């Protein structure tokens, strides 16, 4: 029963510019087993209305998921996603960068 | 369409 | 291997009727079918697997039960005349890949508005014509079974105590005596063809047997005539040569000759004893 | 998902090949076709199965299939037909369950009759002896051509059966026969099958009888009791002969003195 | 226990069931009740006899059972299997009959021989 | 060109509460078009693409019945596989199943596959010829024998070479507008000086379908297999995909570097130079 | 004529020879046979029927069979076949009278000559 | 691989899938069906040895059968006491005849 | 044919009386 | 057509023995009488 | 081909296996091993004969086959079909025997008659 550690990417659907609506995505892949805890954070606090896709796996039987929400980027706000898994000793927080 | 034959268990 | 509870059944209107079907191949799908003349097979009910069921195109009047994997029970709540037909049960695997249905032998069911109309057959046998024997050296026996209801009979030929299959031709189905009107009894015929030499041997025994399926022991009978229960009715004949010399004539002649010769021997031995005594007396008195 | 067998009733001579037709239509991506035979007993006997995604036709014994997916036909081919092939044949199809219905659909049914090849026909009408237990007279029409075929009577009191084929393996003889009987004094075998078109020169026996004593004595056999009785007769004869000789000798001995 | 009595006289066969004396008796042959008051003169029944006139071997051979009225045939404790050939005029040749015929023939012939011997002595 | 249809099934046991959680998804190429979840309220197979809603009630009833049969099979399989490995009754375990088929540009059968896994590792699979099995460990051997006795591979090959291709062709016809499209990537490159001396050049690729693409870096023809970082292709959330690749270089040497992108929606493979 | 009710012995008639056979319904391997109560033999799994010989000797008597359970009820068998019956028609009496008159005449002539 | 022997109404037949080769014994009569041979009535005690091949499989291995019938056409019940009685009675008759001859000589 | 033994009986019945009469005549004339 | 031990050759054999005996005896009687 | 030897005496039937002179043989009847069990008194075996006591025509008629030990009982290619009507004290004899016994009885009685007459005439 090998256990794999998730890989995390945080980004947006469209190129970001201040003032218009957009989508924030936290994408996790390559983990086993399938129980995982994913949250999207605005200034360090949870966002209530978050949707996610259906569970699926790759050729090597490792799962992947996508979480997304609507937001409006500004110059003076911070966004991140927090992930907790059985293979992690402490939760991992990844911040959103406009250049990545 | 999903598989529609006979089911077999391990 | 699919087995149905019965092969023949007769019931009165209003009764509750049970039909069973058991298979041992561990099959998922099970089906109950009804066959009618000119209508083909029509599905009453089917079951994907245990505890689930779905209606067919004619599910009115029937109920089903699939509590177990290997059993599929059908129930007629109130028997009606228009439920008289042949019922078939089938089972198969799931899916369309090399999965045909496996049927049983079927069950023929007749529903009548009164048990007073059940009658057993009358059986008769007819011996071949001597004209046919002279013309072609063959003999044809004819068996007739008439006046029975319902048409739930089986016919067989037995020669010298053994069942015969070669040289036999039976009608495929019983036929109504008068088809014009309702409440008509049935008739059936069969033919057995044999060589003329085999027929006119008086030692040969021929028998036509009809097995009839009728009322069971759990049915009330309040009529003067006998209760028409499942039974067997037969008709027998001996081989016949109306002319010529056979074994029975020879046997009669031998017994007659035997008794006549015993009588003659008695007379001869009496005369022998008498003449011996006369000789003895002559010898005694001579000296 | 429906099947049609257009043609009701087929006829074939024995030792010949026959084809029964079946056409289907369906939109289900997966389906199978398969055939049954039902004899007079009433059971369904599975014959042959073919799926929609296999190269070549299915063959099993004397049964083969002509499967044309392009024109949606699944014909059943029977080779070297035998007398036991007379039955009712059914065409059936089942589907996967998402492109159509799941429950199997059956055809209407096609009847097949095999006729024997009669080398030497000899049509005749015979009168069977009275049964002394029922008031019926039976006429037997036998040995016709299998192209001849019989009709019912108008009379309600006269019963005629359809033709039936009989096989005698004892002397490899095949025959066609039909039987008529009635309840009436004016019932005679001369007019028992008027309404049917019997061929010419049909033998009608004379009311008198004939005998062949040689044929009767062909079927003669004995048992142990008859043999023992015959030996007893021979022994009695020889014993009587010896006793009679002794008696005559003694009476000549005394009469001489 | 006690068997049936079978009496044969010509083409008439009489069956007697000695069990259950005095009680009325019902008879079944081949699971069909017989001996009742049905319109037939060949078959007759009285207290403990059954008369079958013009006996037919093929139709009337088989199983016979006697049981009291209001009981069931299976409660009868015996069955009879009867198969016979009947004759209007067939005198049997057992040891007693053949011996009787032989003895009477000897006695008549001897009487005639002694009578004619004395007569011949008287004439000559 | 080539197309494929794929089905994924996952079942996770909950040894303390309820029956195992079951999830099924169906894909045509890179587009999900159907799903089922045992914890949802509908308890039905549900559409996920606009072109699949044309199907009638009988299609959905049949699919629902077959997928519930799938879930029952997985439940029994978990129960048996627990005994086969001598594990306690308190842990949580997973079974995964995947099968599908491929077709070429002529929409004829190309290949098929069917695979099983227990707790994240291979258990038993079908070989390339779809006629014999491949077992991983000793515990699989028993199952292999049983299936070889039951002619399972014949049913599976009939479905994979048969029904699968017909369903795929029907789907490709009914979804021609969206399934047979191709989107060329929108491409641009950015520059960021790290502190004072080095810098990073990152070439992007936005809004392309399907998801298969190649990104490379060249230094006057030198293939930079190392010294570059490229991330996994990621979904955008609307049916398209994103990717980027970055390289770290000394300042003033930007014109020496170029980024090459090749997709199938590009008539000729591109070449990007900074500004 | 029912298996239930302890009626197990049946007659198996009309064979090619004149033999009369008895059949016991019990499915037991060992079958013992009694005539008038006293045992007369036993049969094994290979042989299912008891032979009473030819029907021309008029087999008569009381028969029962036993397997593993108690003894079955007796069955009475009675045969009357006329293997010796003679039809006394005109030919028979004519032959009898001719033989009688010939024999009496021969003996009368013999005793006439041997007189004295 | 036994050659089937069939017992119809009162005759006995040999059945093969090919022509039957007569090795010895009763010659028999052909039915115009090459794969069937009639040996006649059973009470005539048909005896012989025959040989033929197969058709479904085993098309290279032979088979032979011997038919032997014994139906007491000529048998006769003979108790030892009965034959003793017959022989002794015949001896008594021959001595009585010899005594008659002796008396006639005188 | 003539498998009826009645003819055989008629012949031996005639032959017996003829033989006994001729034996009586011959033996009395010769002795 | 099987007689077994019913072949009429036996009674006819007895008849032939009796006939030959009778014919030779009556021939002898006629010879003696004419002599 | 060397046939089987069949001997019937009363109700006793003896069968001999012809073409296996140098091995212990086994017998089968209607696809069922028969003989050689050292039990079933009415059935016995020896070197090359099979003996059947109290032979029953109805149940003991049919196919018989003989095969060496060590060979599965279908390699054999020579069967015997036996149907026998057996009888207690029943002995087979032909009409020729009756003719010869009658002739020799008549001849010996006549010879004795002539011898007695010649012995008595002179005295
Ligand atoms: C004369 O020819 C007939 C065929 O025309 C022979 O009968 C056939 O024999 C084969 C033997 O292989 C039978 O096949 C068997 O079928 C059973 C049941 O399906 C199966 O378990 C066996 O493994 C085998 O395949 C075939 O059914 C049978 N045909 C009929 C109609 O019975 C016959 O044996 C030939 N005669 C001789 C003496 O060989
Ligand atoms: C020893 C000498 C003195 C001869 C005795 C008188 C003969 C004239 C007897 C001897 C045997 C008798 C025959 C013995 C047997 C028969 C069989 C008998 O057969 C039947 O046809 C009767 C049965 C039937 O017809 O049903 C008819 C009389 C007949 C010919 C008898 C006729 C008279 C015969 C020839
Ligand atoms: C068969 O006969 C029965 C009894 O006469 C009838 O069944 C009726 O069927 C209708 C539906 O067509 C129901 O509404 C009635 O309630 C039924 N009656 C009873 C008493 O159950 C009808 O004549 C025939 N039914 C069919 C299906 O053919
Ligand atoms: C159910 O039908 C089968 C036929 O499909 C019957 O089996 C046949 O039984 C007869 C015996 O009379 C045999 O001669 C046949 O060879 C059998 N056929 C097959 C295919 O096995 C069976 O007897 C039927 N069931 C009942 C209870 O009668
Ligand atoms: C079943 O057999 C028929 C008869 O051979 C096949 O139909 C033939 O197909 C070829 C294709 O090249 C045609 O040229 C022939 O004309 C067809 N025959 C007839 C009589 O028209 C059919 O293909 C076979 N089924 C399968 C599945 O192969
Ligand atoms: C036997 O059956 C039918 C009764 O009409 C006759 O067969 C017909 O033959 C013609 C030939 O051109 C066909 O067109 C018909 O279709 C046949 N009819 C049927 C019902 O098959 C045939 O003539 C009859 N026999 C005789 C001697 O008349
Ligand atoms: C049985 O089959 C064998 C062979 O299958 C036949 O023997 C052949 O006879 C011919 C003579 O016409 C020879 O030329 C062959 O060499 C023989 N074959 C072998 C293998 O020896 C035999 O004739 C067949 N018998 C019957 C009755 O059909
Ligand atoms: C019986 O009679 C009724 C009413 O007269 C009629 O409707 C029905 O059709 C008859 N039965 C048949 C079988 O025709
Ligand atoms: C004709 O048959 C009927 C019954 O089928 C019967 O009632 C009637 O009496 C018979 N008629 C004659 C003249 O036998
Ligand atoms: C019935 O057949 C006879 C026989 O020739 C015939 O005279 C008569 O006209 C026929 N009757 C009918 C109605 O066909
Ligand atoms: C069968 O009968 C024999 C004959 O004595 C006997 O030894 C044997 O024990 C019986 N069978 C059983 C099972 O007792
Ligand atoms: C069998 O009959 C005997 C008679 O002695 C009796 O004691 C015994 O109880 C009966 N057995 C059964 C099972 O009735």
């Amino acid at each position: 029963m090998i256990q794999r550690t998730p890989k995390i990417q945080v980004y947006s659907r469209h190129p970001a510019e201040n003032g218009k609506s957009n989508f924030l995505n936290c994408y996790v892949s390559g983990f086993h087993p399938s129980d995982i805890e994913v949250d999207l954070l605005k200034n360090g606090e949870r966002i209530e209305k978050v949707e996610h896709s259906d569970l699926s796996f790759s050729k090597d039987w490792s799962f992947y998921l996508l979480y997304y929400t609507e937001f409006t980027p500004t110059e003076k706000d911070e966004y991140a996603c927090r992930v907790n898994h059985v293979t992690l000793s402490q939760p991992k927080i990844v911040k959103w960068d406009r250049d990545m | 369409g999903v598989y529609d034959g006979r089911e077999h268990t391990v | 291997k699919v087995t149905q509870s019965s092969r023949y059944l007769v019931k009165r209107t209003g009764e509750k009727v049970f039909l069973e079907c058991v298979q041992d191949m561990d099959h998922e799908n099970m089906f109950w079918y009804r066959q009618d003349p000119g209508l083909g097979l029509r599905l009453i009910y089917f079951s994907y697997d245990v505890k689930m069921k779905e209606k067919g195109d004619i599910p009115e009047g029937y109920s089903v039960s699939r509590e177990k994997k290997e059993r599929f029970s059908l129930i007629l709540e109130s028997a009606s005349t228009n439920q008289t037909s042949m019922y078939l049960c089938a089972s198969s695997f799931t899916g369309p890949y090399n999965s045909p249905l496996h049927f049983g032998n079927g069950t023929r069911l007749t529903v009548t508005e009164d048990l007073n109309k059940v009658f057993p057959p009358e059986v008769a046998v007819f011996e071949p014509s001597e004209a046919e024997i002279s013309h072609t050296q063959k003999a044809t026996l004819v068996c007739l079974a008439t006046g029975f209801f319902p048409d739930h009979v089986e016919l067989s030929w037995w020669v010298n105590g053994k069942e015969v299959h070669s040289g036999v031709s039976t009608d495929p189905q019983p036929l109504k005596e008068q088809p014009a009107l309702n409440d008509s009894r049935y008739c059936l015929s069969s033919r057995l063809r044999v060589s003329a030499t085999f027929w006119q041997n008086p030692r040969n025994h021929f028998r036509c047997q009809v097995q009839f399926y009728g009322l069971s022991e759990n049915d009330e009978w309040t009529q003067d005539r006998a209760k028409p229960v499942t039974q067997i009715v037969s008709a027998e004949a001996w081989g016949r040569a109306d002319c010529g010399f056979t074994s029975v004539s020879y046997q009669q002649g031998v017994l007659s000759a035997t008794i006549l010769y015993e009588i003659l021997l008695g007379k001869a031995t009496l005369y022998a004893v008498l003449v011996s005594a006369l000789v003895l007396m002559a010898m005694v008195k001579r000296k | 998902q429906k099947i049609t067998q257009t043609q009701p009733g087929m006829f074939v001579q024995e030792k010949e090949a026959v084809t029964l037709d079946c056409t289907y239509d369906t939109s289900d991506p997966s389906y199978g076709l398969f055939w049954y035979k039902q004899p007079s007993s009433g059971e369904m006997i599975f014959l042959i199965y073919q799926g929609s995604y296999d190269q070549q036709n299915a063959t099993e014994g004397r049964y083969s299939l002509n499967f044309q997916k392009a024109r949606k036909s699944a014909n059943l081919v029977i080779s070297a037909s035998q007398l036991g092939d007379s039955a009712m044949y059914f065409c059936a199809m089942r589907g996967g369950g998402s492109g159509g219905s799941y429950i199997p659909t059956f055809g209407r049914g096609t009847s097949l009759i095999v006729h024997p090849n009669i080398q030497n026909p000899d049509p005749a009408v015979y009168q069977l002896r009275d049964s002394k237990s029922s008031d019926k007279s039976v006429c037997l029409f036998t040995d016709f051509d299998s192209q001849t075929n019989v009709s019912q009577s108008k009379d309600s009191d006269v019963y005629i059966t359809d033709k039936t084929v009989l096989d005698m393996r004892s002397m490899d003889f095949k025959s066609n026969s039909a039987v008529a009987w009635s309840n009436k004094s004016d019932f005679a075998c001369a007019n028992a099958f008027n309404n049917s078109i019997i061929p010419e020169d049909t033998f009608f026996p004379s009311p008198e009888s004939s005998c062949d004593v040689k044929l009767v004595e062909k079927s003669f056999e004995t048992d142990t009791n008859l043999n023992f009785q015959n030996l007893s007769v021979i022994g009695f004869r020889i014993l009587l002969l010896k006793v009679a000789g002794f008696n005559l000798l003694m009476t000549l001995r005394l009469w001489s003195s | 226990q006690t068997p049936y009595k079978v009496s044969i006289s010509g083409t008439t066969v009489i069956l007697t069931c000695p069990q259950y004396p005095g009680s009325e008796i019902l008879w079944q042959h081949n699971d069909k009740n017989i001996g009742g008051d049905e319109d037939d003169k060949n078959i007759g029944s009285d207290e403990d006899h059954l008369s079958l006139k013009e006996f037919s071997e093929l139709e009337q051979s088989g199983y016979y059972v006697c049981y009291p009225r209001g009981s069931k045939p299976e409660d009868a404790n015996f069955y009879l299997y009867l198969r016979a050939r009947v004759c209007e005029n067939c005198m049997e040749m057992d040891v007693m009959s053949v011996a009787t015929i032989v003895i009477v023939d000897i006695c008549i012939t001897g009487g005639l021989l002694l009578l004619v011997y004395y007569w011949s002595k008287n004439r000559k | 060109g080539s197309h494929s249809m794929r089905y994924f099934f996952t079942s996770v046991s909950r040894p303390g509460r309820g029956e195992p959680r079951f999830i099924a998804v169906g894909y045509v190429d890179d587009t999900q078009f159907v799903r089922f979840d045992s914890d949802a309220a509908s308890q039905r197979m549900e559409p996920r693409a606009p072109w699949i809603e044309q199907e009638g009630p009988e299609y959905w009833d049949g699919e629902t019945r077959k997928v519930k049969a799938h879930s029952q099979t997985h439940r029994v399989d978990l129960g048996t596989l627990r005994g086969y490995y001598n594990q306690s009754e308190a842990g949580s375990h997973t079974v995964q199943r995947m099968y599908g088929c491929d077709v070429g540009s002529d929409w004829r059968f190309l290949r098929g596959y069917h695979q099983y896994a227990y707790d994240g590792k291979d258990y038993i699979a079908l070989k390339e010829d779809l006629r014999s099995w491949t077992a991983a460990d000793m515990a699989a051997q028993t199952t292999k024998h049983k299936w070889e006795a039951a002619h399972v591979a014949e049913q599976l090959r009939a479905y994979l070479e048969g029904t699968c291709v017909e369903w795929l062709r029907r789907y490709l016809e009914n979804g021609k507008e969206t399934l047979q499209r191709t989107d060329a990537p929108k491409t641009h490159m950015t520059h960021h000086a790290v502190s004072d001396h080095e810098a990073t050049l990152r070439c992007w690729a936005l809004s392309f379908y399907p998801a298969e693409i190649t990104l490379t870096w060249q230094r006057d023809g030198e293939d930079q297999t190392q010294d570059t970082e490229l991330v996994e292709t990621r979904p955008a959330g609307d049916g398209t995909f994103q990717k980027w690749a970055a390289v770290v270089v000394p300042s003033g040497q930007e014109q020496r570097y170029t980024c090459h992108v090749q997709h199938e929606g590009l008539p000729k493979p591109l070449t990007l130079r900074w500004e | 004529q029912s298996i239930k009710g302890n009626h197990l012995v049946k007659v198996y008639d009309y064979q090619e020879d004149g033999s009369v056979l008895l059949t016991c319904d019990a499915e037991a391997k060992n079958i013992t046979w009694f005539k008038d109560g006293k045992m007369i033999g036993f049969l094994t799994e290979d042989k299912k029927k008891w032979n009473l010989g030819s029907n021309a000797k008029d087999p008569r008597g009381m028969y029962q069979c036993k397997g593993s359970q108690n003894k079955s009820k007796p069955l009475q068998v009675y045969y009357r076949m006329c293997q010796n019956c003679i039809e006394l028609n005109a030919a028979t009496i004519s032959g009898f009278l001719f033989a009688e008159i010939v024999s009496i005449f021969v003996l009368a002539v013999g005793v006439y000559f041997i007189a004295g | 691989f036994k050659i089937p022997i069939e017992e119809l109404e009162d005759r006995v037949f040999v059945n093969c899938n090919t022509s039957i080769t007569w090795v010895e014994g009763t010659v028999g009569t052909l039915l115009s069906d090459i794969t069937r041979l009639d040996l006649g009535k059973r009470i005539l005690d048909p005896r012989g040895i025959y040989r033929c091949n197969g058709t479904d499989i085993y098309k290279d291995k032979e088979s032979t059968v011997q038919v032997h019938y014994r139906m007491c056409q000529s048998c006769v019940e003979l108790d030892p006491a009965t034959v003793a009685g017959i022989i002794v009675t015949d001896v008594i008759a021959t001595l009585l005849l010899a005594l008659g001859v002796f008396c006639f000589a005188g | 044919g003539l498998l009826d033994p009645k003819l055989c009986y008629l012949l031996d019945g005639i032959l017996f009386i003829y033989g006994v009469i001729l034996t009586a005549l011959f033996l009395r004339v010769k002795f």
